């Protein structure tokens, strides 16, 4: 399942390497043998269709795609309704005798998880979740509740989806507040910061996706590694530097992977080294960790200028500042850069509604002022009367 | 000609403020009669609670009030003497000594050491690995309780008492009331 | 360590940065957006169960 | 619908007219006289008359005037017909500007604002800079008031500080009050 | 014209039939609030002690006395479920015998008081 | 069978004669809610055929047998009265291009149904039972002519229409004579926006709203839909919006979200543009072009950056849509409004710039026009700086403000504006549980 | 496109980041030409 | 008793008047009454006004969150009654069953 | 109205109140028609007096007329604890209800043997069996064979002395050997 989705995401969005095509796949290729994994596998070759998944021995294949192992073959299905079959037959009669000698309950819904898993395996978005309800229609323990997030956290992010499993993570997770304890909180808090880290978790789920590592990862719905680098970008990306050279200034957790990946080696890393405030090594430290990080993982490449250039604007906002001062050109130029090009973007930040910077262009000059008790006190004050004139109209609307 | 014709609509339109003033009547007077209303209750001797002993064809029924000893009194109109029970709790009309209506009974477990905590809660999968017990255990218990009949089938006299013997202290209790 | 600026804006030709002060506005429509920020979403929510 | 008849210089006709209205000074009715034409863009368009207008328009309107004002002078219709406002334009142009002029700039070169004002003379101007009343020395124009804060009416309404609030109070009181 | 000099004018009434009430209107108004005094009025302290039970109903309760009594009693309008509280040391009428009020205080009755050192005296170790 | 479908005209007629009691509260939403129903079973077969033996016999109901023209035939004054007008109802219910095609037929038979024992004694009695819309809503469709040579003088009928809805704008004595009107106004109005200048629109102003309660939202609505129109080349933004924003949901339309909404909501987009705010079209992404928004998206994307290529470019390609919508005249005045919006952000954000720097900025677009260009921009405002070129220094104002001001308390009298909103309008709706149990 | 990302401010814009390493490498490139 | 007899803001400001009434009065009284120095004592806490500042304005200031409720005040009306009671209708006009 | 409505309304004393209620129906005598309508707010207070009040001058309105729908807001009123209230209630019945009886109006036979109930009652005052019966002795006056008219369509007109007995019998628990007086308007049929 894991890398499935990555090694899916991983190809559908090749465009630096072939190998970022290539090398995904390639398991996905010996894992669709490892796995029957085609009714997904299936779409997944339509996933990347129509950009270079585009080659398919069932779907597609074109030129065009630059990537052929995006293929399949019939025999997938033959292994797969063979293997699908096998899998159901087994279960079923199993399933059934269960059924037959009123054996067990969560014994029941235990082949029912078993009938579950395969549609992981298998890809089918399917019977599993029915079996699921009927492996939770089995179910006494919260035990099994929790296979509902092993089920729908399989569910959602085999895809890499969104808010029913979330909403399901949601519902399982609210039923018993014993969030599995200490542990599925985690699981909980995991995908939820993967959900929210669609595409979002930003200031939100960041933190809790910092907050419990290392405590869980799953190995089949993600890595270590992932969480961390994940937990990292963002937290770091969003979350208060304090918080931050409190926290991923370094953690034994950071400590533990440091580099151990290489992969990160910049995320805080060279941000860290943007937390050392250089002007340059930094910035280009941005895109040696953007297509190192973002392009390649399937929440970072989707949101993107989110951080690009929002660290990109960080650099300004605690880094560089506005500034309160000094003529642009010492940033601009003593900082060996485009000064105009730099100070463009730079100056769409002026409009931003986050520049606190006053700049000149002509003197290349930047200023600053306070920004008063605005902050957000009426400015949204709008928002919810009329959320109200909603209702207002709404209840207008009851009535008869 | 039509000279007085739209006149109606004049006061015909003045149908509403009437319904305003309606509205308002409710809207008023119902505090009014409402906020008099709990005047009277204001005054009153007291309710007495009791504790029903029993009833009797007599139709009094035979209680002794929590504070007060045992009386055999009248009932409300409004009640059975078959609806009620013992140790009732029930509004005694105070000095009619009669029952003014009938409150939630309260009851009831006990002490001495006999108590009884009534199907306690644990999941067996906790002290779990002991389940060829627990299966036993189910076999000799749950079984027998989720489908005796199966025994009955059989045709047997199910376990109607069970032993469990080895190494001591798991939350051995779990495996009791897990099971329980 | 504000926290946290660092900082306002440093001059080549000179050789120094700006200042600034920290007290903006209370935390006020802060405090109370989260409130009509939640009241109408139950109430929608009640709308509903009248509906 | 009339296609029964139609001519030519009827376009001319509405051009100098729309041409009026525009030095007529109406914005919306010049507009929506555009918008209450039936075929627009489609006359529109292929009449340089009509094209001057809203073109000027595109100029005037926001006040730049650097083509339109010399457009005009070259306007064929203003060649033929048109000078007629040409002329009042010419100053109605400038009046604005005088006041963007005011707006921009409080000390302007008496050499600027003719170049702005497109004179020959600066007395041309001088005029103007004093028949607007503007404070001027040597060799330029001053706007030491640009505008005409105070002056009389607009008042007793905001400052409606509390009075406003206070009635709002108030009504909000009333609304609190006349809730009953 | 004609049939409604019959019907029209008869309307006028309808016209007073507002003027009727907004008169009347004011009436339950204020005979509301003079009257919405005393409903407050009703209140009185030479009291006797007791402690609350549980509630029969919103306006019904069982309490208990601290002569031993304990009954169904009428309560404060004011106290609903929110600020009525679950049992309280209460304030109650003699003979109409109701709860008068909650009471937030006290300690000492029997049972025999509680020991209480405040700042004991005892450094630890 | 037909029978079913009088069935539903008997019932109907049933709360007609609740009607016939009197108003027609439940009878005209009946009506109302029947007209709903009108879909179901329609067709004329046997509906018209026995109709006109369920109407037999009177004249009308014979003169409307020539909108029926059709075998019928079969067998079957006072049960047959408004019934029959009520089926006259029906009767332009009938022909939406439901149980009809050319209603020009009808067009006729609308004056010959509409004139005749009608549009004359139903000052209170008649309650809408007039949908001009269904009157007119026929002439709507025939105006897709072009075909009629207007036709005619030009196009006398409609005008005869404006004055035959005049003639009810007339017979509007406000006496509830309402609901309909503004359609007819709504008519005009459009009828303006066919042709027309609306400004006797101000004159329509002059008159009334739709007053007021009884009238569907969605007229009222679709009132301030053209209203807003109205202020579009009058060239109010906020207010027409404010009618937009008086607008939309507000006529639950969803049905009518879908072609005529997106109209609405295309005038939308238009506003925030005409006051260059540009808000997220991250939604109007969606329910949106497809045939509505996003030549506004790209407008929005131009009047983001507004460069005037890129932004007449969008219009260059556009400009048919927005020709065929009649948005063409708008965004010619955004052009530089937004090239003066990012003036604004081209930092003035230093307290000044020099001259050529924000000539600059304009030595990237034009020379000394810069001049006027910026007292074209100080002009309006939209920016507040200042200049002279004697020190050739373009000065940008703080546009700084400790507010301690009324400015946002002015936003509370709107907050407080409802205060009461429905904290009043509750006591409207108090009457209607309450005083419907005293019945 | 798609239900929901983050949504708004708004595309933004595109060819940036790799823009500002063409310029990040001709930024430095102008540095090590400085 | 006292309760026995009679049967917010506003008069607060009733007094406006009053000692300003007879006070220059009072002055021209005194004025002319002689036509004290205790009177020049009153004086110069007149000057204690125009006094206003910008300071003034940090009243709306204060003005602004003290508004925020304004809905809030009103948004459970907002909220509840006629939804219930609406619901209670629907319950109560719903009821009727026989 | 309006002022005897807001007097009523604006008084402290109750009896006011309750007069200027009674009052009333002198001035609305010619329309009894609202005056169920127009007491039916009346009706329902939380005061006696004005629930007192309510009874007479509706009860004098119909007093020579009909109206059960007036009657019967009354009989709730007969129920308002205050026994002096329903003595009044009681006599405002009666009022109307001479000659209306047996079938024609049913009820008076609970109001008649509500009198005789209450008359029977112990526990009901001399407040309340009082009226009850003179409000029997009211519907048997002048051997029950007599009616009470005022302002009378077989004259179309008044007659002061049709009141006055009223007006008199107004305050009797006040001064008792008044009522006498209600002789007056004791009519032929």
């Amino acid at each position: 399942n894991y890398e499935v989705s990555e090694k899916a995401f991983l190809l559908t969005q090749s465009k630096v390497s072939i190998e970022q095509r290539k090398e995904a796949a390639e398991f996905v290729l010996a894992k669709i043998k490892e796995e029957e994994m085609a009714p997904y596998y299936k779409y997944l070759c339509e996933e990347y269709l129509v950009n270079n998944g585009q080659s398919d021995l069932e779907h597609d294949e074109k030129s065009d795609s630059l990537n052929e192992w995006i293929k399949f073959d019939q025999e997938l299905y033959n292994e797969l309704c063979k293997k699908n079959e096998s899998k159901i037959k087994e279960l079923n009669e199993k399933i059934q005798k269960l059924e037959e000698d009123d054996e067990g309950e969560l014994e029941q819904a235990q082949a029912w998880i078993n009938l579950g898993e395969y549609y992981a395996q298998i890809g089918d978005k399917d019977n599993a979740e029915k079996t699921l309800g009927k492996s939770l229609s089995k179910a006494i323990s919260t035990g099994a509740k929790i296979d509902v997030m092993l089920t729908i956290a399989r569910l959602g992010f085999f895809y890499n989806d969104q808010l029913y499993v979330k909403e399901k993570l949601e519902a399982v997770n609210s039923m018993i507040e014993k969030g599995g304890d200490w542990e599925r909180r985690n699981r909980y808090k995991t995908y939820y910061g993967i959900h929210c880290l669609a595409v979002r978790n930003f200031k939100e789920a960041a933190k809790l996706l910092v907050d419990s590592l290392a405590t869980f990862t799953s190995i089949e719905l993600t890595s270590y590694e992932s969480i961390a680098t994940y937990a990292s970008v963002t937290g770091l990306f969003t979350l208060e530097r304090t918080d931050l050279k409190s926290k991923v200034i370094d953690s034994p957790e950071l400590l533990s992977l440091i580099s151990t990946t290489a992969a990160l080696q910049s995320i805080s890393s060279l941000t860290i080294s943007l937390y050392a405030s250089d002007y340059a090594s930094y910035f280009p430290y941005l895109l040696e960790t953007y297509a190192n990080v973002l392009i390649p993982c399937k929440y970072l490449n989707r949101h993107a200028d989110f951080f690009v250039r929002e660290m990109r604007r960080k650099v300004y906002a605690q880094l560089l500042e506005s500034y309160k001062t000094l003529s642009l050109k010492s940033m601009a130029s003593a900082f060996g850069v485009s000064v105009a090009f730099l100070d463009n973007d730079l100056g769409k930040f002026i409009p931003n509604k986050q520049l606190n910077c006053v700049i000149d262009r002509v003197n290349g000059i930047v200023e600053t002022n306070r920004p008063d008790n605005k902050n957000a006190q009426y400015h949204l004050l709008v928002k919810q009367g009329d959320g109200l004139l909603t209702k207002l109209q709404k209840y207008g609307a009851a009535v008869r | 000609e039509q000279k007085i014709q739209e006149t109606e609509l004049k006061i015909r339109s003045k149908t509403e403020n009437v319904r305003r003033l309606e509205a308002q009547r409710n809207a008023l007077n119902d505090k009014v009669r409402f906020i008099k209303d709990e005047l009277r209750l204001l005054q009153e001797p007291g309710s007495y609670v009791g504790e029903v002993i029993k009833i009797v064809s007599d139709k009094k029924v035979l209680v002794k009030v929590q504070p007060e000893g045992k009386y055999i009194v009248d009932v409300a109109k409004d009640i059975n003497v078959k609806d009620l029970k013992a140790s009732q709790r029930v509004c005694l009309r105070s000095d009619s000594y009669m029952l003014h209506k009938v409150l939630e009974n309260k009851a009831d477990p006990l002490v001495s050491l006999m108590m009884v905590e009534k199907v306690p809660d644990s999941t067996y999968d906790m002290v779990g690995g002991l389940t060829k017990q627990i299966k036993e255990i189910k076999e000799v218990i749950e079984l027998p309780v989720k489908h005796p009949e199966l025994f009955e089938s059989l045709g047997i006299a199910q376990p109607k008492g069970v032993i469990l013997y080895g190494p001591p202290g798991t939350g051995k209790t779990l495996l009791a009331r897990a099971v329980a | 360590i504000l926290d946290k600026i660092f900082y306002g804006v440093l001059d080549q030709g000179n050789g120094w940065l700006y200042v600034y002060e920290t007290p903006n506005q209370d935390a006020t429509y802060d405090s109370a957006l989260e409130l009509v920020g939640q009241l109408n979403k139950v109430v929608d929510q009640l709308f509903e169960k009248a509906s | 619908n009339h296609k029964l008849s139609e001519s030519d210089k009827k376009s001319k006709l509405i051009s100098l007219y729309l041409l009026n209205l525009l030095s007529q000074n109406n914005t919306t009715k010049f507009h929506s006289e555009l918008q209450y034409l039936d075929k627009h863009i489609k006359n529109l368009e292929d009449d340089s008359l009509l094209s001057y207008p809203i073109k000027l328009d595109r100029w005037l309107m926001e006040g730049s005037y650097q083509k339109a004002w010399d457009l005009l002078q070259s306007g064929s219709q203003n060649i033929s017909e048109f000078d007629s406002f040409t002329d009042i334009l010419k100053s109605a142009i400038r009046d604005e500007i005088a006041k963007n002029t005011e707006l921009s700039y409080d000390f302007l070169p008496l050499s600027n604002i003719k170049a702005l004002l497109f004179f020959n003379n600066e007395k041309e101007t001088e005029k103007f800079a004093l028949e607007r009343n503007w404070p001027i020395v040597n060799s330029k124009v001053y706007f030491n008031n640009q505008s005409k804060e105070k002056a009389d009416y607009e008042d007793e309404m905001m400052h409606e500080e509390d009075q406003k609030t206070n009635i709002i109070e108030k009504a909000m009181d009333y609304a609190i009050s006349i809730e009953n | 014209y004609f049939k409604l000099k019959k019907l029209e004018k008869e309307y006028e009434l309808l016209t007073l039939q507002e003027d009727y009430i907004k008169d009347e209107q004011r009436h339950l108004k204020r005979e509301l609030k003079r009257a919405q005094e005393e409903v407050k009025r009703i209140q009185s302290v030479p009291l006797v002690i007791g402690q609350f039970l549980e509630p029969i109903d919103q306006n019904t309760g069982i309490v208990s006395s601290t002569t031993g009594m304990s009954y169904v009693v009428r309560i404060l309008s004011t106290l609903d479920r929110e600020l009525l509280k679950p049992s309280m040391s209460v304030a109650l009428h003699r003979h109409s015998n109701a709860l008068v009020d909650i009471l937030p205080p006290d300690s000492d009755s029997s049972i025999s008081v509680m020991g209480e050192n405040e700042k004991p005296d005892v450094t630890y170790a | 069978m037909a029978s079913t479908a009088v069935m539903m005209d008997v019932d109907s007629s049933g709360v007609n004669d609740l009607h016939h009691s009197e108003k027609k509260y439940a009878e005209e939403d009946q009506v109302q809610e029947l007209l709903k129903v009108l879909n179901e079973i329609s067709k004329t077969t046997l509906t018209l055929d026995p109709r006109y033996i369920w109407r037999s016999l009177k004249d009308l109901s014979s003169l409307r047998n020539q909108e029926l023209l059709n075998a019928e035939t079969l067998c079957f004054k006072t049960i047959e009265v408004t019934a029959e007008i009520n089926c006259f109802m029906h009767l332009l219910v009938q022909l939406f291009l439901w149980d009809s095609k050319e209603l020009e037929q009808l067009v006729e038979f609308n004056r010959k149904v509409v004139i005749p024992n009608l549009l004359c004694y139903y000052n209170l009695r008649s309650l809408n039972l007039i949908n001009a819309k269904l009157w007119f809503y026929i002439y709507l469709s025939h105006e897709t002519l072009a075909r009629s040579s207007e036709e005619i003088n030009s196009d006398n009928q409609n005008i005869i229409l404006r004055s035959t809805m005049m003639k009810f704008l007339k017979i509007a004595s406000l006496k509830h004579d309402n609901e309909t009107k503004a359609m007819l106004i709504n008519l005009i109005l459009r009828d303006f926006l066919n042709n027309g200048e609306v400004d006797s629109a101000s004159d329509f102003i002059s008159k009334l709203e739709y007053p007021h309660t009884d009238v569907s939202s969605s007229l009222e609505a679709r009132y301030f839909f053209y209203l807003s129109k109205i202020n579009a080349i009058q060239l109010d933004y906020s207010t027409a919006n404010e009618y937009i924003i008086a607008a939309i949901r507000k006529a639950p339309h969803n049905s009518k979200s879908l072609g005529f909404l997106q109209q609405s909501n295309k005038l939308h987009c238009c506003i925030q543009l005409l006051m260059g705010d540009i808000p997220e079209l991250s939604f109007f992404h969606q329910s949106n072009m497809q045939k509505s928004l996003l030549p506004y998206y790209h407008l929005t994307k131009a009047v983001k950056l507004g460069d005037l290529k890129k932004f007449t470019s969008t219009i260059t390609k556009y400009k048919q849509l927005l020709l065929k919508d009649d948005t063409y005249q708008l965004c010619v005045r955004l052009r530089s409004n937004v090239i003066k919006t990012g003036i604004r952000i081209i930092s003035l954000t230093y307290k000044k710039i020099s001259l050529r720097d924000i000539c600059l900025k304009l030595n990237l677009d034009s020379e000394q026009t810069v001049e006027y260009m910026v007292s074209r921009a100080i002009r309006d405002g939209v920016i507040e700086a200042k200049i002279n070129h004697e020190d050739g220094f373009i000065e940008t104002t703080e546009l700084l403000n400790i507010y301690d001001s009324e400015d946002p308390q002015q936003v509370f009298d709107e907050r407080i504006k409802f205060a009461n909103q429905l904290h009043d309008e509750y006591l409207v709706s108090m009457r209607y549980p309450e005083d419907k149990k005293t019945q | 496109q798609t239900n929901i990302w983050e949504e708004n401010w708004d595309d933004v814009e595109v060819d940036d980041d790799f823009t500002n390493e063409l310029k990040a490498e001709l930024d430095r490139y102008k540095r090590e030409n400085q | 008793g006292v309760e026995h007899l009679l049967r917010i803001r506003l008069t607060n400001q009733l007094k406006s008047l009053k000692g300003l009434q007879s006070k220059l009065k009072d002055v021209v009284e005194y004025l002319d009454k002689v036509i004290h120095t205790i009177l020049g004592k009153l004086q110069d806490v007149f000057n204690l006004n125009n006094l206003q500042k910008a300071l003034t304005v940090k009243t709306n200031d204060e003005l602004m969150v003290i508004y925020i409720s304004n809905l809030v005040r009103s948004i459970i009306a907002f909220d509840d009654l006629i939804e219930n009671k609406i619901q209670n209708k629907k319950i109560q006009e719903q009821r009727v069953k026989d | 109205v309006k002022r005897l409505l807001h007097v009523a309304v604006s008084d402290s004393n109750d009896d006011v109140r309750r007069a200027a209620v009674i009052a009333l129906g002198f001035v609305l005598l010619r329309d009894y028609t609202t005056v169920p309508r127009i007491v039916q707010l009346l009706s329902k207070s939380h005061n006696a007096h004005v629930r007192c009040g309510t009874a007479f001058a509706l009860g004098i309105a119909c007093a020579g007329k009909g109206l059960q729908s007036a009657i019967d807001v009354l009989d709730p009123l007969t129920k308002d604890p205050v026994d002096f209230v329903r003595q009044a209630a009681m006599i405002a019945l009666s009022m109307i209800l001479i000659q209306q009886t047996e079938k024609l109006n049913p009820q008076v036979a609970d109001i008649n043997k509500n009198f005789l109930s209450v008359i029977t009652n112990k526990h009901q005052e001399g407040l309340a069996k009082f009226g009850a019966c003179v409000a029997q002795g009211i519907m048997n006056a002048g051997g029950r064979n007599v009616t009470i008219q005022l302002e009378n369509a077989d004259t179309g007109t008044l007659d002061t002395k049709s009141v006055v007995g009223l007006v008199m019998f107004s305050q009797f628990w006040y001064w008792f050997p008044l009522a006498h007086f209600l002789s007056l308007s004791f009519t032929p049929t």
